[PDB]
């Protein structure tokens, strides 16, 4: 799905949406393409354990440095563990193999920290994938979800992009924390502000990075 | 940042 997203972006960017002509960004909005899931919080502890995050539905996940993944559903008990060889496994926090004790402990720690100290991005919105991969640049953290969605959070201004290749849409969250979902094809049609245009150009570069970094 | 927005 990344290749498909890469093309969707190439197209919108090639149209030079903000360059010229009367920009009618509002007409490109498509509330029907609202994202189901997105990362609302994250903690970068990759120096020791890995990346911890919270999805908008309050489920939490961790992509450990050993490429394994642990997902805790919003009921606070159901767990899904993904080994390196894709081996998906179901369980609970109450009944789990002793071997996962360390990883379940770390997830609880992450969950605690996030729920108590971090803001929920998209908290004013009403919307299970796991974190396939992620990386960070000087200006952003890029999150690639297993459902094909790609999220880009810009550190400085706190703006965020949520790219869904299925919907061929992009949800932009501006500094005022406004939540707007646009259909990429319509952005080509009606254009958009310099701000979103710039971030979509960045998005393409990130998508390309994801494609040449995978394995 | 080692974490998202507080």
């Amino acid at each position: 799905h990344l290749s498909d997203m890469l093309q969707q972006l190439h197209s919108v960017n090639a149209s030079k949406p903000s360059e010229r002509g009367l920009v009618r960004q509002e007409e490109a909005e498509d509330p029907a393409c609202i994202p189901i899931f997105w990362v609302s919080k994250w903690v970068d502890y990759s120096d020791k354990y890995g990346l911890g995050y919270q999805l908008c539905d309050n489920s939490v996940g961790v992509l450990f440095n050993d490429s394994t993944r642990l997902i805790l559903y919003n009921d606070g008990d159901s767990l899904q563990y993904i080994e390196r060889d894709g081996t998906e496994s179901y369980l609970t926090v109450s009944s789990h193999p002793n071997s996962l004790m360390k990883k379940i402990t770390l997830l609880k720690y992450f969950r605690n920290y996030m729920s108590e100290h971090l803001l929920k991005a998209g908290a004013n919105i009403t919307p299970l994938p796991y974190l396939r991969t992620w990386f960070r640049t000087r200006s952003a953290i890029i999150l690639h979800l297993s459902n094909g969605s790609v999220q880009i959070n810009f550190f400085q201004d706190h703006t965020k992009l949520i790219l869904c290749p299925l919907m061929a849409a992009v949800t932009y969250i501006d500094e005022k924390r406004d939540f707007r979902t646009y259909r990429l094809s319509l952005l080509e049609e009606y254009g958009c502000c310099k701000e979103l245009a710039s971030r979509l150009r960045y998005a393409r570069t990130m998508v390309d990075k994801l494609l040449s970094s995978r394995s | 940042x080692l974490h998202s927005t507080m």
